[PDB]
Order: C-alpha cells, then structure tokens, then sequence
C-alpha cells in the first residue's frame, strides 16, 4: 500500500470554495435595489448542496469570501469613484434594514466588512455556530405540532423538513456611497468554504434535480440512460 | 437465528446500524413497560407491490406505555430494535429490502415545497407505499398534502441502488424468512421531541418480484415488530393530544 | 517599518488556497459535539459500501425498479451472454450512478480492485452454475464463454451460495485510470455465462432474477477532485 | 576544476518562465468570447516545446503564471470600471461551461483564481499529476489497436502518438463582471515554469519547424546553410 | 498589524524569479517515480556525447 | 525586501477584527484607575439581577 486516500478525505472533499449567492446592489439616485438582504444558505445553489446531502449531519467552521464586480449601465460619459460596500450580518432578531440609510447600518454589534472595490476579495472565517451538536442536513419532522384543542389548523400548521424560519439570518449589503450622476450596478459573489468538517450518516447523493429546500421532486426523474443490456 | 428476548417479548443475520448498539445518555426510563417489542399490523406483499414505509418513533405512538411515555413528557430519546418477518416455502421466489434511513425526508405530492401534513406525515403503524410513478395532486381547492413516494427513487431523489448505504438486510426467501436490524438513537441532539421529529424510517422495498411455481396471483404477509430499546424520557407535563384527523 | 516585496499572486482569490481569516463572531461558545453513530472520515469509506448496479438499461426497463433485476432462466440460450459490461466504474452507463459511480464522478484519477457480488433471487429448489468473467482490456470483448473462459473468472453455483463475489484486481499500465472513457486508460470488460443451466422441477417459477452489486476494495483510491457532472442548475 | 555547471543543470534550463498560451476574453453585450476555452499543454509554443523535447521522458511540478491585459475596443467615451477575471481549470470529465453565466462556474470542487485587473500576475502551482511515472513528451504508439473482429475499421483507429484525447482538461477563462456599455478586450497569457524537473532518454534537439502536436513535418526541411568544405 | 514598507519592484513579474506559489491541487498523491533509464543531471551531459559533424556544406 | 504575498481579504475593515494601531498620542499618562464600587467584569451578572416583570399589559 503506498497509494494514500489524502485527497479523498472529508476535509479535502470540501476544501474548495463554492459559490453559494449572488446579490445585485446598485448605486443610482434614490422598485430600486440600493440594499440587498440575502439569507444564508448554500441551497441556492446545487453542487455545494448535493456534496453536503452526501452525508445527514455536519459540523463544520465556515471560511466566506466576496467577490464584488461592478459595471455601469447605459453610461454615455458619466463616471463614478471607486466605491465601498458594506455587507453587514444580521442574525435572528436583530432589526432589519429598511433603506440604504438607516440607523441599522452603524454596525454597533452587528459584525460588518467593508470592502474597498478593486481590492482583494473579502474574507472571513464563522465558527460551527448551530444550536445543536451538528447541523441538520435533512430533518424527519416539523417545528409545531397541531393539537386537537387548537382553535385552527393554521396554529400548528408548519413546513415538513423546516427547522426555524429564520436559520442563520441574513446579510444586507449595501454601496455606503452617495449616488452618483450614473448608475453603477455590482453584483457580490458569496464562496463557502467547509473546514474542520466533520459528517455523519452518509447518504446516496442526490440523483435527480432538486425542487425547493427540501427532497421534493418534480421533473427529470428518469436520470439512467439507454443501453444494452448485454452491451459492452 | 437465536432466541432475542426483551422485557416479556421473545423472538425465535442481525446487523447493528452503524456498529453502534442503543445506549443511555433525571431522564423517566420504563425499563419493562417500553422495552418490550410491538408487532405492527400485518402487511401483504404481492406481486404488484411497490413497497411500504413506517416512520420511527411514530409507529409506536399507540403501542402500550411507550405512546403514554412518549406524549406526556416533552422530549425523549429511544434506540430501536426492528424485525420484519416473511415467511414462505422453497417454491417461493423474491428478495426484500430492509432499509433503515436515518431523517427519512420524503416528497410531497404537490407542485408547493415541504406542504405535506403532519396528519399524512404521521401515518402510524399502518405506514404508507411507494408508488411505481409520480402522481402530481390536482386537487388546488382540497389538496391532499401528502407523500408520493417513487420505488425507484426511495422517495428522497436519490436513486434505490445506492439505499444500502443505509443500514439495510436482505430478506431473500430462498435462504432466509427474517431480518433484524438494531439501531442506536441518531439525531443532532442528545435528545429531542419524539411527537414532531421522527428519528428513523423503516422503508421494505420488494428488490425482486415475488412469484410461486406458475401461480398468476400470489400473496405473503410481512409483519413488522419493532422493540424500544433504551428509551428514556424527560420534561413530564400534560398529555400531548396530537390532531390525526 | 520592515521592508516586504510584493510576489506575483498578490490580490488573488484561489478557491483551493488554505490562508487564515479573521474571525467574524470572535469569542463564540460552540456547542460541543457528540459521539453520534456513523461517522465518516474519507469519502471512500462510502465507496467500499457495495450498492446495487442498474444491469438492466433497456428503454422500457430503466429509471424503473425493474433496471436493477436480470432476467435468468432454464429456457435461456446457453450460448449468449446473460449480461456484458465494460469496468469503467465512472462512465460506464451500469456503474456510473452506482455510490462508487458517484464518489469517482467527483475526481478525475482512480486506481483500485473491485468487487462484484452477484446475488441469485430464486426459488430454493433452483440450482445451476454460472461462470462470472473478468477480461483484461487489449482482446476481443468477450462475445462466448470460450473466450471468456480465458481470462479471469469464478464459477458460482446457485444451489449452495446464493451469492458469488468476482473480485477485479487492479491490472494497469498506467498507476492511475482516468474516471472518464478513454481508450488508453481503459479497464476490461465483465461478462456473465450459464456453465451448465439452471433447472427447476415442477410447481417452481421457471424464470428468476438476479441482482447486481458494485463496491471498492482496501486498496481503492482517487485523486484531483473535480466537479460531478451529474448535478446541474439552470442558470 | 573551478568553472562550476551550476547553470547547465535541468533545473537551471528549464528554471524560466515560458508562454504556453494566449487566450482573448471580451466583456460585451450578450459568435461572442465572452469565456474562453483553452486546452492545457506547451506545443503551441515551440521554445518550451523545444526545450522539453531535448528529452524523452520528464517529471516536473509546475508553476503557471496569468498576465491579463485588457484594453477598449472602438470606445469613443465609453468606460468601464476595473474587471475581475475568472480562470477555472476543468479536469477531464467534468463539466465543461456552455455560456458565460453557467452553473459550472460556481467552481464547488474544481479549482479556479478570481484575479482582479491591475494586480500582481495570478501565480499559483500544480504537483506532477501524471498517470504514468513520468511524462511521455514522446509515444510511439496508439490508444487504440484495430482488430479482425471490428464491425468497421473506425472502431480501432486511433491518431499516431496520441495518448489521452483530454490530456489534462482545459482552463476556462471568463469575465466575471457584467457587461458595460462599451467592449473591453482582454488578453491572458499563461506562462509556464517547469520546477523540481527530471528527465530521461536525451534526444536531438528539433531541426525543423514544428507541424502539429507530433513529430511531423512539412516544410522548410532544409536547416544547414552553404558554407566551402575548405573555407575556414 | 506588523508595518511594513513595499520596496521597488513590488507586484511585478520576473520570469527567472523562485517564489513559492500556492498549490491549486491541495493533498495530490503524485505517482511515484521509478528507475528508468538514461536520466540526464545536467546539460553539459550531452555535449559531452559526440555526434557526427556536417563537415560538407557544399550547396548540392 | 522579503517577499510577500497578499492574501484575499487584505484592504478590508472588519468590524469585529481585533489588530493593532498606532497610537495618535504616544506617550500618554493615562489617568491611574480607582476602587470604584460595583465593577462589572460580565453582562450575565446584570441579567442575573432580579427586576420586576410587567406581568400586566392590558390596554388601560
Ligand atoms: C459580515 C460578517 C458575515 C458573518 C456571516 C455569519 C453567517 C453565519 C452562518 C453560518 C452557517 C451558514 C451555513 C451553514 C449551515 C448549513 O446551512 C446547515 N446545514 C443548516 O441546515
Ligand atoms: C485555476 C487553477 C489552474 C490549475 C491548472 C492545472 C492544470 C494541470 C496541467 C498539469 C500539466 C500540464 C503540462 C505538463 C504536461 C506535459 O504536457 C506532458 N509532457 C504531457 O505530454
């Protein structure tokens, strides 16, 4: 044995960095997108998605990076400084903004990069922050129960596989500059990279398209293709 | 193979899931009056069978002590010890998969994303079937707010072939009439609610048609029977009345 | 202060570089972990996990239940094949979306033994042998169990064990076969023949079915990870 | 003996950086380059070709080094704010992009460098990820042997010395940023050190220009020049 | 942090510079290496090798 | 001078980031602290304090 498995190991499998969000903010005189509030979660995206799903829990530190990419639009001649975007996380309960300008923005608990355009793109690490010992993949369940003395249906009525509405948050970012006389649209690329990554009860990966946040399935669910059967 | 004998309950190849056997963590543990093995209602496989699907603890919410341990306290955790019996004669031929899916998520019926109903996410001890093809609910003003579990997809879109991942026995009848699969308690948590979360699901699946000589119609039961092993419960209050329907 | 030189690469973004970060909820208690059962530390743990191959992929068999049986019979033609596949455990049509099918589509290098257990699910009054082949890759596909005959192969009799495993061993030019058909890394091929028949007496099914499963030995490795091209996205 | 060799040795020849490729991305309206696909290898250069082939067999890690210059097309006071590249490299079998904007481009396990414009060349280095023990610059031989059995002689016909038809994947080069308002043109050149280098089998060195990824040859195949049998 | 000064020649690139670069393909088991024949050490190992000589430059 | 390499997420300013800065005052006396009474090393021992509850919040 001198063939080594160190590039198939957990942490290597995950040690790339996925794209898991792309949020479009624009700077333009103030039905506009001057803040933008993206919750956390790699399910908007697929690869990442189906490479979790490969096992039911996990526990793992985070490692996010912002890739901002800015443009103008339709500008015949009209130029802009170099701008600087705040990305600020917003967990459960915390206020959420409700324009560019709000108090909310003066980051006072809430962590918040600013980033610099045509800098390096930014990155930050995020411990293993779950509130049980490892997170939940696929959850067999609901978070409310409907009871016979319920006044209705709709109190205990609750989403099959929905742990908490409001998982891990959000992230509001915004261009902390003042419009200029032309709009500028950027768009802020999210890469989640797993480390220290420990998993539990592996699964068979996913073989058809997913269908929302859950194991729904809805189309393509003939994935095999034709062939013989004594065919080489 | 050899005699399984648990509280007042005894059992005339057994795999443990995961290598792991059911172990505890002032948690209530009924060392009697749940550690003891329930026979869930008869099933009949025949020979357009799709297959069939329990979810555990669920299954056991109306079985003796175990249900009333379950309700009254908030949170619990129990290991499960689940044998499925199919008995037939040398001319029988067929071959059924055991699974055991830890977070056994399965997909709804409707175009809407996780809508499925407790009531029809709970069925009980009578359980539910995979179907051979994937019926999308119509019904936009009564919508059934159920599963459609696909046979080839496991109900989870992923495909049958790789489910032995899972824990899982064979029950082929020409060489054995029984499975038994022992499995720890798995979850996120230490302990968690037992009447919204359910922490396994017991999915038989018929891996090869059943048929006897050159009979057209053909029909075997298969009787499941699932022991507590381990339970303990905690945070007693009222009793917890779930809406069935 | 200490005078530093900026080096090509400086301002770059890697998504396979290993660099540290700041931390963004400094001083966090992190919930503590639990011995929960089925821990996994290498993805080929996942692999050697044999799974059940789709033998069958005809047109009105696959994406079916009926894609994993194989039909076997007594009034079978003795001389053809009961079922031919080539050992690409990546591209191959049978063993592609198989667990080990799976974990290979995410790297580009495999090198390792395989191991097919073929499990006979008839009636216990049917008996019969069947000769599984392995064939090194440079000759005809094995089109006869004349020629199948000469390469490696276990004869397996249905009576005694209802399974048979034909173990593959790893025979290669290169140390490392692509997970992509490629003519210069190929494989071999996996054939199947009835030895003598199966024969059942009277008041038994005449026809049974087999099933088929895939799994990787001690010795199995991959290397350069790489995007599955089995998951996408519309865009 | 006091006249070292220290500059002469393999690591030494080959210790400079050489130009394997040039490849143009163009950032424009959405018949377009808008990602660029190039296939990885030294032959279409002929100085690095050249200096590999003095030998038959070679094992080397490499050092690949992107310089990206971009420049306006036709603007007449059109601008655009600064890029960012992204380079991803898809080994064989993975997915290949079909436009500038696919899934594949989320870059979950296969590597890839974000390089924003007006920064240091993007450097970054690769291990000897060769199948065999040692690379074959030269293989006299096929993939494939036509036999007597095949139904037709395309079958077993195979290109003379051609190894794998994907010998190491390729590298897709796109524009991450949207499209301003006027084209930007872009040109990266991907320069290749060979580090760490062994080699085995001295050959001649080439004679005559190079004609195609072989040793074929069609045209200026008379190097030496006129000079007298006696003329000092 | 720690302060630093960027001296000239900063953010360029010298193709005959030996800089440590960051590995694209992390955890890569390289094929190990065998005996083969003829390896070569340095160039001048092949200078050293006599070859025939066009001695004879006439132009037919 | 040494070479160095600029690693992603250089330039930004992270709220919760703890670095060193220089001083706009070097050389400060700083005022010598005081036994001030009721000094608070944790916020957990303010919620620790027991505080009246508005059990009643009826319209009126
Ligand atoms: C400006 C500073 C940014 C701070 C960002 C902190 C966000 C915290 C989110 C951490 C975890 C998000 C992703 C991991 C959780 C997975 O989705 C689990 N499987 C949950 O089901
Ligand atoms: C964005 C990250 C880029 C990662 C690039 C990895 C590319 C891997 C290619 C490595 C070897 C290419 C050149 C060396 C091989 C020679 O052509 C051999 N003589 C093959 O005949």
């Amino acid at each position: 044995q001198r063939r080594s498995r160190s590039e198939s190991t957990i942490e290597s499998f995950f040690a790339r960095g996925a794209c898991v969000a792309i949020i479009e903010v624009d700077n333009e005189e103030p039905a506009q997108k001057l803040f933008a509030m993206w919750r956390i979660t790699y399910k908007d995206t697929v690869q990442l998605r189906r490479k979790l799903e490969f096992f039911t829990y996990s526990r793992f530190d985070m490692e996010l990076t912002f890739v901002v990419t800015a443009n103008f639009t339709n500008t015949n001649n009209g130029h802009a400084l170099n701008q600087v975007y705040q990305i600020m996380y917003i967990p459960p309960g915390a206020p959420t903004p409700k324009s560019w300008d709000d108090y909310t923005w003066q980051t006072s608990s809430n962590p918040s990069i600013f980033y610099t355009y045509g800098a390096a793109p930014a990155r930050i690490s995020v411990p293993y922050v779950g509130l049980a010992n490892a997170y939940s993949h696929f959850y067999d369940g609901f978070a409310k129960v409907p009871l016979k003395t319920d006044a209705n249906d709709q109190i205990g009525d609750s989403l099959y596989s929905a742990m908490t509405v409001d998982d891990f948050g959000v992230l509001a970012i915004r261009v902390v500059n003042d419009h200029n006389p032309t709009k500028v649209t950027s768009k802020v690329r999210i890469y989640m990279k797993p480390k220290h990554v420990r998993v539990w009860c592996p699964r068979p990966p996913r073989a058809v398209p997913y269908y929302g946040p859950g194991v729904d399935y809805k189309d393509n669910l003939n994935p095999l293709s034709e062939k013989g059967l004594t065919t080489y | 193979v050899l005699q399984l004998t648990i509280g007042n309950s005894t059992i005339t190849n057994s795999v443990v899931a995961y290598g792991r056997w059911p172990e505890f963590i002032q948690p209530t543990e009924p060392d009697v009056a749940t550690c003891r093995f329930y026979t869930l209602d008869t099933v009949m496989w025949g020979k357009e069978s799709k297959g069939w699907w329990w979810k555990l603890p669920d299954a056991l919410r109306d079985m003796g002590l175990f249900g009333q341990n379950m309700y009254y306290h908030y949170l619990g955790r129990s290991g499960y010890t689940v044998h499925v019996q199919c008995n037939a004669s040398k001319f029988h031929q067929g071959a059924l998969g055991v699974f055991a899916i830890p977070e056994y998520c399965l997909a709804g019926d409707s175009d809407k994303q996780r809508y499925t109903s407790y009531a029809n996410a709970n069925p009980g001890e009578k359980g539910g079937k995979f179907y051979s093809q994937f019926n999308r609910d119509t019904a936009v003003t009564s919508p059934k707010r159920e599963f459609c579990p696909v046979d080839y997809l496991l109900g989870c879109g992923v495909l049958l072939g790789n489910a032995f991942v899972y824990p899982h026995q064979i029950i082929n009848l020409r060489t054995n009439n029984s499975a038994t699969i022992v499995l720890p308690y798995v979850n996120a948590m230490a302990i968690d609610s037992m009447v919204k979360h359910n922490n396994w699901g017991i999915a038989i699946l018929p891996l090869s048609p059943l048929d006897f000589a050159q009979e057209s119609s053909v029909e075997i039961p298969i009787t499941v029977t699932i022991a507590p092993m381990c339970s303990e419960f905690n945070g007693l209050r009222n009793v917890t009345a779930p809406k069935f329907q | 202060g200490l005078p530093v030189l900026n080096t090509p690469g400086s301002n770059q973004y890697l998504t396979s570089d290993n660099y540290q970060s700041p931390c963004a909820i400094p001083e966090f208690d992190v919930t503590p972990p639990i011995d929960i059962p089925g821990e996994v530390k290498n993805m080929m743990e996942l692999a050697e996990i044999d799974t059940m191959i789709p033998l069958n992929l005809e047109n009105t068999k696959r994406n079916t239940m009926d894609m994993y049986r194989v039909t076997l019979s007594d009034s079978a033609d003795l001389s053809q094949p009961i079922l031919c596949f080539s050992l690409s455990p990546a591209s191959d049509p049978r063993l592609s979306h198989t667990m080990l099918g799976e974990v290979l589509n995410y790297y580009t290098h495999w090198a390792g033994s395989l191991k097919f257990t073929f499990l006979f699910c008839g009636s216990m009054m049917a008996t019969g042998k069947i000769l599984v082949a392995y064939a090194p890759p440079g000759a005809q596909p094995p089109t006869s169990r004349k020629e199948a005959m000469l390469g490696t192969h276990v004869i397996w009799d249905l009576g005694l064990q209802s399974s048979c495993t034909m173990v593959v061993p790893w025979i290669s030019n290169v140390t490392y076969r692509q997970t992509t058909q490629d003519s210069f890394t190929e494989g071999g091929y996996i054939s199947m023949f009835y030895q003598t028949r199966i024969v059942v007496p009277l008041s038994t099914p005449k026809s049974m079915s087999m099933l088929g499963f895939v799994s990787a030995c001690n010795d199995f490795s991959v290397r350069l990870l790489r995007d599955t091209t089995h998951i996408s996205q519309s865009a």
